[PDB]
């Protein structure tokens, strides 16, 4: 578990704000275990693959792609001419090892859930109540301290 | 290739909503203003030490008095504007402040875009724009803003990332 | 990574048949097209309907084809609609109304050849650039 | 309502005429020296 | 009484007055106070705007959700266009309110007192003996709020397309700006910045030069500023040391030794270069916009060579592409 | 609404501690003989 | 429960297909012959229990019908979808190039 | 409770500019 | 559209006003979208189909004829926008359509020159009255003015 | 008649036409001849929006409101067939016009309450047996109220239901259960009520006017929230004509 939890963009310390203050679990809340690893499939068979979030952007969109980069399948904005929907294509989600480990899930809203959420890398299971969180990213000591010394230098 | 920079900072960065970017321009443009303001005040105060109309020439290189009415400035921006300055040293020393000053906060704001540790977004108003649809401020406007330039930008922008974004998951308004 | 012989060899006829531009037409072919088309089909896109664009692949399911020489020269003098249905050289330049639209006055099937070969020359090397729009930009 | 315009235009009117009124009354004459 | 009106007339005209309102200030010192007062109201307790002419209010104030940062007063609607909109051309408040009425009371009044604002700082000036055109230097920010609240709108045809009264509202119509008229790509505006720029330097160049050589009559832990009483008649820093200094930083004959010529210079420059971004402003009010160098260097074959003029393009792209989500039925965008 | 609750505290000793501070020295300032 | 009709429509003939019922009247561009003429009369007359009922337009010349017979492998049919039926949308859904 | 900060704080501007424009110290020559 | 079979009178756009008709403020029939804002443009090719009411929905039913329909096709890519560089279009167009319509070319010029002139007015006329009462040239040393009014403080 | 600039400004553009206090005849039907409505029009007056009660059942009174945008509510230029029925009535069928705006009124509290004003598809219908058409000689019929909003309409966070953001993306880790209602966006579709009854007939020309009341729900804002039950009342002019 240790090891998949350091793989999720919400320890990167490049994310986060200004005023965004407190722990890192007021953000995202205090993890609480490891829901497995996530992997897409689409009708064919053909395994699919999250484009992951670069720590520059706020949001970015669900994009995902085979082996060879080709894209498969997204998350449309305007669906008037989607043509790589997770409906029109059929995309599944399986896991293994972890909470979720051995299951499968084909609703389209719950796979693109998990989609959405592969973004981040390593997909876990926060408790957001406790801390009454919000869900907005905040950054590590490692990054406060950065921060303060390089201004105050 | 600075826009790009400008741009990417409003962008990414949401720059223009920092506390110090903004004292940095408080600092430049109210800088520009004193610079300015006290030229005038000056060229329109003077004294006459000379017949001609340009005036340039009555100056004495060699000190002495006063070239302009200190006195008579006082008196005017104390009936226009309410307040005026009175001691030529500290309104000088002002002119150092208020422009350096305005820089290193600007400077400050930055040293945290480092981190990426910026002032990007206001929780309070994200949490009642998430349960309320009908909620809409010139704050939200802009970071849909921010949202087309990030998404339209970061392909040609950031080739090493090789990006691919289909055109049905580029955000868009109607008809444009 | 130049406009060669072959960049400007293009479909002349339905039938398979080709015809070679020269870098000369090219480039007068471009002239022309800004001069009477770039008003409102600039980069292959439709203004005044977004719907047709002069995309080769566009141009080959119209009808008649109209994706060579001989068919976009036709279409020059007489316009239709994307079924041939109907003839539309009331509101679209061509030579059979430049009495309509003086621009096509000066154009002669001199002219028209080099336009049409523009146009297929053209996603040849823009690529997708050339049918779509603001996206590619 | 169609008070409320009456009004605003009788308090314009005033104004306006008091600064025209107002250069009006020989105002070269008020300053320093030369008048 | 010499004569009520005579009277009247010499005490508005007064010198003695605390603050000279002036003849211009007749007019003034009432819009001003309109203008404020209707504002410090809007910004606190106004409710929402349907700005955008498509039943889609923005709330802007205080006590509707915003915070000093966010908050602000909303433009007219842009169904109302350039229309007068006076309070008494709606059925009731509530209405006004709704179109944004507030916003064209303030920015009329505004504009109108910031101007007499301008003629005051002609007046004063006369009636005490000093040479005029201060006023001439603040024409520049004025003639900004022009550009920025008037110009712009008559020139895209609506109030709607003002610059909103607000910290965040502004940043919108900077954001937008840029997307629709490519205005870092503009002459004008670069003067602008030039001229912004370049005064904040030189304001801190003269500030410190002078401050720094200042002749020594104070204690060695008494303020430096002491060192100087309001009506001196000689000067409080050796302007032939400063130069001396200055002259030996670049060379001498790029340096001041004309007091009046520097100080010329130093207002000259920022008053100049402002002057062109406000009419860089009411310039790109009628459409004639920034450079546009969209795939101007193309290679031997045809293909687009991007330059960092491009980057730029699809930087304004995400921005004309994302702003008014809801208010564009056509493709080109006319307004 | 869903704000911070240490922002009402953070803003009042940020306003009031130098304020106090300044208002401390004027005053005796001010009040020192001849 | 609660659930975007429209992507869920994308998992069905609609989105494989151009939608008698549904799909916006530029879909018909991208076959031979179809547009102008022919897809205004395929929007304009309603809905289709069938592909076929599209044969049964009152009116359409035998070349037309013949035309249709040809391109029917392209076409569905779905539920009638307010959210993309109303406000006209299928002669103009707000998209360009 | 935000609103009245923040609408304080601008009420605590108005009051400076107040005494600033009619309490300064009044400036003295020579 | 209304080719396409298009009920212009009753379409209903995004935000429920209408996509090609709307009303205007005191109740005229005007063309809707943005140009809600130029409802107050009257022209001899656009008029034919204006009734007492504004646009008459018979009209443009079908009396819309064919020179008014190039006439707004000539207009509609013609519009007076336009850069420096004489690059047609908006600012994020490509080259190709090489045009800044004339009107823009006047309007712009004419306003620079009208404003700086303007200046040229408060300069002349400020230095008409210091030259007038004589003090154009400088305080008199001697005769202060400011130094003979009684303090304000 | 006026032209266009004699009333441009006015508001009078915004008014349905109107009969004379003479006018109080009576139109015939042939029976075997159809007829349609060349022109029908709605003029609001009033806009009542019923409250609700809170916890305690106490009934729910329709209240005023006052109109918060402008004189843009009437609906005109209406037309289709006004088809006579085997028991001799008269089923008007609408078939294109203005038949839709999007109306706004604040309230007591101060409220907005937007609404889409309509009688899309309306199907009114009279008494059956009814040779002419006298004074008072009442329409009543159904119509459709689409949703306030259209498919692509996008809310302050990007968020849409034919387009736009899957969530709330300002809020990345957040549970979202409680956000579901305002994610995911639903359209609305109802039915309205109407009446039209006559007041002045006209048989001479063939142009009746009248008074009508009709009640639909407003808009319920892509399903985020409950719909308002809005009632209006207002005035109508219709012109039947032999075609
Ligand atoms: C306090 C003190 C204040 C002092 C103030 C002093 C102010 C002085 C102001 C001076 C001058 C103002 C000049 C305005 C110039 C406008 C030039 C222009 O419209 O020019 C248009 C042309 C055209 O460019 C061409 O535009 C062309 C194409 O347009 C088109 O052509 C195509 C076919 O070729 C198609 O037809 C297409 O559709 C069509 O649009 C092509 O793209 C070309 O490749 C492209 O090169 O300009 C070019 O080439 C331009 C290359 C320009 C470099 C410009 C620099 C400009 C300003 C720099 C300012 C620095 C200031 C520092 C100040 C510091 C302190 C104050
Ligand atoms: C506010 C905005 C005000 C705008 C005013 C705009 C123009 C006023 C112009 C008088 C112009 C004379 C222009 C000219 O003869 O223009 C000639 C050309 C025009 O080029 C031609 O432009 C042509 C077309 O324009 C037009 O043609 C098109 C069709 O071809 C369309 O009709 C279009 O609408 C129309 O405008 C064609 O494209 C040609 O092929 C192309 O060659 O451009 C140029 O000259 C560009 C010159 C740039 C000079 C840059 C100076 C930079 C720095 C100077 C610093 C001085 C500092 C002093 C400091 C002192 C103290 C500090
Ligand atoms: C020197 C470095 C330093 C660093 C890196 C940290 C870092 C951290 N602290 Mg500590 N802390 C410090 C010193 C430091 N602290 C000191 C000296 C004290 C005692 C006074 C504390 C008391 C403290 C407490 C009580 C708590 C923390 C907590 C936290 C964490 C909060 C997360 C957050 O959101 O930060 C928020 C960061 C900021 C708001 C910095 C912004 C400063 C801006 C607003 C103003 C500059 C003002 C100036 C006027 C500007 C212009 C002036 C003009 C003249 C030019 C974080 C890891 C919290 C925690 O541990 O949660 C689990 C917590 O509860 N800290
Ligand atoms: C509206 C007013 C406004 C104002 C006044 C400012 C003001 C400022 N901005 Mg912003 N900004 C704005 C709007 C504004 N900005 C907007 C809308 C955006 C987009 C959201 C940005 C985005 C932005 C960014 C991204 C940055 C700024 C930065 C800065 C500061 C830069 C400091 C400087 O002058 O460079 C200082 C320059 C130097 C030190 C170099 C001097 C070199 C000298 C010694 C020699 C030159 C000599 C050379 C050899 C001569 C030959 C030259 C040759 C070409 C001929 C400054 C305080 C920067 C910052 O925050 O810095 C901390 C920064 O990075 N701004
Ligand atoms: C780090 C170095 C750096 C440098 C050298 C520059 C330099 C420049 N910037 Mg830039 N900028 C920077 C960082 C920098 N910037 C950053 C971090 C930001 C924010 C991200 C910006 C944002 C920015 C904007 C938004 C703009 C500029 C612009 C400009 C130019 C302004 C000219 C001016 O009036 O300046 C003040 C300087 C002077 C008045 C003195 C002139 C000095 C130079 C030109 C000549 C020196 C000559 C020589 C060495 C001495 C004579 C020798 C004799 C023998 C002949 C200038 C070339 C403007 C532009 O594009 O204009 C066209 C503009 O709009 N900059
Ligand atoms: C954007 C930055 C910037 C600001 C904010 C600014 C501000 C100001 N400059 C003034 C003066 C000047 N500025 C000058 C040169 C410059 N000024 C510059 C840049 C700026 N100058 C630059 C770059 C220059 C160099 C060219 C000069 C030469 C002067 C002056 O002479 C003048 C002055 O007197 O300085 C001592 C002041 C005039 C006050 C007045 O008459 O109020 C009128 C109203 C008052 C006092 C209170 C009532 C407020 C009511 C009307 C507001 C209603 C709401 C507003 C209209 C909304 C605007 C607020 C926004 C946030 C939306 C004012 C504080
Ligand atoms: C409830 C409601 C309505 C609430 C709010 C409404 C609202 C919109 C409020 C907006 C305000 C707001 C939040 C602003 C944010 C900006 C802000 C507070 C930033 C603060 C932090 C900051 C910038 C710190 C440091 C940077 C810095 C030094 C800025 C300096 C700015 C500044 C004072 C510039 C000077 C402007 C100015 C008028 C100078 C005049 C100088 C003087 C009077 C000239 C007269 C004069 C000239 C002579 O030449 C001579 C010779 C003499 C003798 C003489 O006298
Ligand atoms: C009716 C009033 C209508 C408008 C009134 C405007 C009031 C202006 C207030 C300026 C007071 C300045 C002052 O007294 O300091 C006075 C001092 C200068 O005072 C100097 O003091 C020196 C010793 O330190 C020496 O004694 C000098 O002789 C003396 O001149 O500071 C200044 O110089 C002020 C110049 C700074 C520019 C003012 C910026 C205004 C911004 C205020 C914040 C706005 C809040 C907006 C909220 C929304
Ligand atoms: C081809 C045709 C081209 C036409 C182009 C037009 C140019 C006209 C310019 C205006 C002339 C100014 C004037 O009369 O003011 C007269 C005064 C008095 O000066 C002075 O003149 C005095 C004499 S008298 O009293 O004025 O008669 C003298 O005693 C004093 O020492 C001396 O400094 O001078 C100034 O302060 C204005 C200076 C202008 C700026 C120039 C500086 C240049 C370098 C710039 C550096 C930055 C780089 C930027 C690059 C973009
Ligand atoms: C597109 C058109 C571009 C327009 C450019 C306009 C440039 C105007 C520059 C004036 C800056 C204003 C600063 C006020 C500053 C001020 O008061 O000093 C004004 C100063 C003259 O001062 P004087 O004591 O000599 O005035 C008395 C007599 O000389 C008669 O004017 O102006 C100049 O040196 C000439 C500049 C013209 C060359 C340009
Ligand atoms: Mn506020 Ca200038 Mn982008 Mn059309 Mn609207
Ligand atoms: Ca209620
Ligand atoms: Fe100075």
């Amino acid at each position: 578990e240790k090891l998949a939890f350091y793989d999720y963009i919400g320890n990167n310390p490049a994310k986060g704000g200004l005023f965004r203050t407190g722990p890192m679990n007021k953000g995202d809340g205090i993890a609480q275990a490891w829901k497995g690893h996530a992997v897409f499939r689409n009708k064919e068979g053909e395994e699919l693959f999250v484009r992951r979030m670069p720590a520059f952007f706020e949001s970015f969109p669900v994009i995902l792609t085979d082996k060879n980069g080709v894209v498969k399948a997204d998350i449309p904005f305007r669906r008037a001419e989607s043509k790589y929907s997770f409906e029109q294509q059929g995309v599944t989600v399986s896991f293994y090892g972890g909470e979720l480990n051995g299951q499968t899930f084909t609703d389209p809203p719950t796979v693109k859930s998990y989609a959405r959420k592969a973004i981040f890398g390593e997909i876990f299971e926060f408790d957001t109540e406790t801390l009454n969180s919000d869900g907005i990213f905040r950054t590590s000591p490692r990054g406060w301290f950065t921060f303060a010394h390089a201004v105050f230098a | 290739a600075i826009f790009r920079f400008l741009l990417f900072f409003q962008g990414f960065h949401n720059w223009t909503l920092n506390p110090f970017h903004m004292m940095g321009v408080a600092g430049v443009l109210g800088g520009a203003l004193l610079c300015a303001i006290h030229g005038a005040t000056v060229e329109n105060t003077l004294f006459q030490d000379g017949e001609g109309a340009s005036t340039f020439r009555a100056f004495n290189p060699t000190q002495a008095e006063e070239t302009y009415s200190m006195v008579t400035a006082n008196r005017f921006w104390s009936q226009i504007f309410g307040i005026a300055f009175s001691n030529k040293r500290w309104l000088h020393f002002f002119m150092l402040f208020v422009p350096v000053t305005g820089l290193w906060m600007s400077a400050i704001g930055v040293v945290g875009l480092a981190l990426n540790l910026r002032s990007y977004d206001f929780i309070s108003q994200e949490i009642r724009a998430a349960e309320d649809p009908e909620f809409e401020t010139f704050y939200t406007k802009n970071l849909l803003l921010n949202e087309g330039i990030r998404a339209w930008m970061a392909p040609q922008d950031q080739p090493h990332e090789n990006f691919v974004f289909p055109e049905e998951v580029l955000p868009r308004g109607n008809a444009l | 990574a130049e406009l060669t012989p072959e960049v400007l060899t293009v479909p002349l006829n339905s039938e398979g048949k080709t015809i070679t531009l020269t870098e000369k037409q090219y480039l007068e072919g471009k002239r022309l097209f800004q001069y009477a088309c770039a008003s409102c089909h600039v980069g292959g896109i439709t203004k005044t309907n977004p719907s047709l664009d002069l995309r080769t692949e566009t141009l080959a399911l119209a009808t008649p084809p109209r994706d060579n020489i001989e068919g976009l020269v036709d279409y020059m003098k007489n316009p239709t609609t994307y079924d041939g249905e109907q003839e539309i050289a009331e509101v679209h330049p061509s030579l059979r109304s430049a009495d309509i639209f003086p621009k096509m006055r000066n154009l002669t099937e001199k002219d028209l050849v080099a336009i049409a070969g523009h146009i297929l020359v053209e996603p040849k090397i823009l690529g997708d650039k050339w049918g779509g729009g603001k996206v590619y930009y | 309502m169609e008070t409320l315009k009456i009004t605003v235009y009788i308090v314009v009117t005033f104004f306006v005429l008091l600064f025209v009124f107002g250069f009006l009354s020989g105002d070269p004459a008020r300053n320093p020296k030369r008048k | 009484s010499a004569n009520l009106w005579e009277r009247f007339c010499n005490w508005v005209t007064s010198t003695d007055n605390r603050l000279y309102v002036g003849w211009f200030g007749v007019i003034m010192i009432p819009t001003l106070l309109a203008a404020t007062i209707c504002f410090v109201i809007a910004f606190i307790a106004a409710p929402p705007v349907d700005i955008d002419g498509i039943r889609e209010p923005v709330s802007g104030s205080l006590l509707y959700g915003n915070n000093i940062i966010t908050g602000a007063v909303v433009p007219s609607s842009n169904a109302i266009g350039l229309h007068f909109y006076p309070i008494w051309e709606a059925a009731s408040l509530d209405e006004w309110l709704y179109n944004g009425g507030p916003y064209q009371l303030i920015i009329f009044h505004f504009l109108l007192g910031a101007s007499c604002y301008m003629g005051r700082q002609w007046e004063l000036s006369y009636r005490l003996g000093m040479r005029p055109w201060i006023c001439v230097a603040y024409s520049a920010p004025l003639a900004s709020a022009f550009a920025v609240f008037l110009i712009y709108p008559i020139g895209q045809g609506s109030f709607s397309d003002g610059m909103p009264l607000g910290i965040s509202g502004t940043f919108n119509f900077m954001i937008v700006f840029q997307a629709e008229h490519n205005i870092l790509m503009h002459p004008f505006h670069q003067l602008g910045v030039a001229g912004v720029f370049g005064g904040a330097l030189f304001c801190a160049m003269h500030g410190s030069l002078v401050t720094s050589s200042l002749i020594r009559e104070t204690t060695e832990t008494e303020s430096a500023n002491y060192g100087y009483k309001f009506g001196q008649e000689e000067e409080t820093y050796n302007i032939v040391a400063a130069h001396g200094y200055f002259g030996r930083l670049i060379f001498q004959y790029a340096s001041f030794n004309n007091s009046r010529s520097l100080h010329f210079f130093l207002a000259a420059w920022p008053v100049v270069g402002v002057w062109f971004t406000a009419l860089g402003i009411s310039t790109m009010a009628f459409n004639l916009n920034g450079f546009n160098f969209n795939h101007s260097v193309i290679d031997a074959k045809g293909n687009v060579i991007n330059t960092w003029a491009d980057i730029i393009n699809r930087a304004n792209l995400g921005m004309e592409v994302m702003h008014e989500r809801n208010a564009h039925n056509f493709p080109l965008d006319l307004a | 609404m869903e704000v911070n609750q240490l922002g009402l505290i953070a803003t009042a000793l940020f306003v009031l501690v130098p304020s106090v501070f300044l208002i401390i020295l004027y005053v005796q300032t001010e009040s020192q003989q001849k | 429960e609660l659930v975007n009709v429209v992507d869920e429509k994308l998992g069905t003939a609609y989105g494989e297909k151009i939608d008698l019922n549904n799909t916006n009247i530029a879909a018909f561009i991208q076959y031979r012959g179809l547009y102008p003429t022919l897809a205004k009369l395929i929007v304009k007359n309603a809905p289709y229990e069938s592909v076929e009922d599209v044969l049964n337009i009152p009116g359409l010349t035998e070349r037309q019908k013949q035309i249709l017979r040809e391109n029917l492998e392209h076409f569905t049919v779905t539920e009638v979808e307010t959210a993309l039926v109303e406000g006209g949308d299928r002669y103009n859904n707000g998209l360009y190039k | 409770m935000e609103t009245i900060t923040y609408v304080f704080i601008f009420a605590c501007i108005i009051a400076l500019f107040f005494f600033a424009i009619f309490f300064r110290e009044p400036p003295r020559i020579t | 559209d209304q080719k396409l079979g298009a009920n212009v009178g009753s379409a209903q756009g995004p935000t429920g006003l209408g996509k090609y008709l709307m009303r205007s403020p005191t109740g005229e029939i005007i063309f809707g979208g943005e140009t809600m804002r130029f409802w107050d443009f009257r022209g001899p090719w656009l008029e034919p189909l204006r009734g007492p009411n504004g646009l008459d929905l018979n009209k443009i039913k079908n009396d819309i004829q064919p020179w008014q329909e190039r006439r707004a096709a000539e207009y509609m890519t013609h519009a007076p926008l336009g850069s420096l560089n004489s690059v047609g279009g908006v600012a994020t167009e490509i080259n190709s359509v090489n045009f800044v319509s004339p009107r823009s070319w006047l309007a712009t010029s004419h306003f620079v020159l009208a404003f700086f002139f303007l200046v040229g007015h408060l300069w002349h006329a400020g230095r008409a009255r210091a030259a007038a009462a004589g003090f154009e040239k400088g305080i008199d040393r001697e005769s202060e003015p400011v130094l003979s009014m009684p303090s304000l403080d | 008649t006026l032209t266009y600039d004699d009333i441009v400004g006015t508001g009078l553009a915004n008014k349905c036409p109107t009969l004379d206090d003479t006018a109080r005849g009576a139109y015939p039907i042939d029976s075997s001849q159809t007829y349609r409505i060349a022109r029908l029009c709605l003029q609001p007056t009033t806009f009542l929006v019923k409250e609700e009660p809170k916890n305690k059942r106490q009934e729910a009174e329709f209240v005023p409101t006052k109109l918060v945008t402008r004189e843009t509510t009437s609906l005109d230029q209406i037309q289709g067939e006004l088809k006579v029925n085997s028991d001799g009535s008269l089923t008007f069928v609408e078939e294109d016009g203005i038949d839709f705006q999007p109306v706004t009124v604040q309230m007591a509290g101060g409220e907005r309450i937007p609404l889409l004003f309509t009688v899309k598809n309306l199907v009114a219908s009279t008494q059956p047996n009814v040779t002419s058409i006298t004074t008072s000689t009442d329409f009543k019929g159904e119509f459709n109220v689409p949703s306030y909003r259209t498919a692509n309409f996008l809310d302050p966070k990007g968020r849409g239901l034919a387009s736009g953001y899957d969530s709330a993306i300002a809020l990345p880790q957040a549970k979202e259960e409680e956000l579901a209602r305002a994610n995911v966006k639903r359209f609305s579709l109802t039915k309205g009520q109407i009446s039209l009854n006559v007041a002045k007939v006209d048989g001479r020309t063939g142009e009746i006017a009248g008074t009508f009341e009709s009640e639909q729900l407003s808009d319920d804002d892509m399903g985020a929230h409950e719909p308002h039950e809005v009632k209006i009342q207002g005035v109508f002019y219709a012109s039947i004509e032999p075609a």
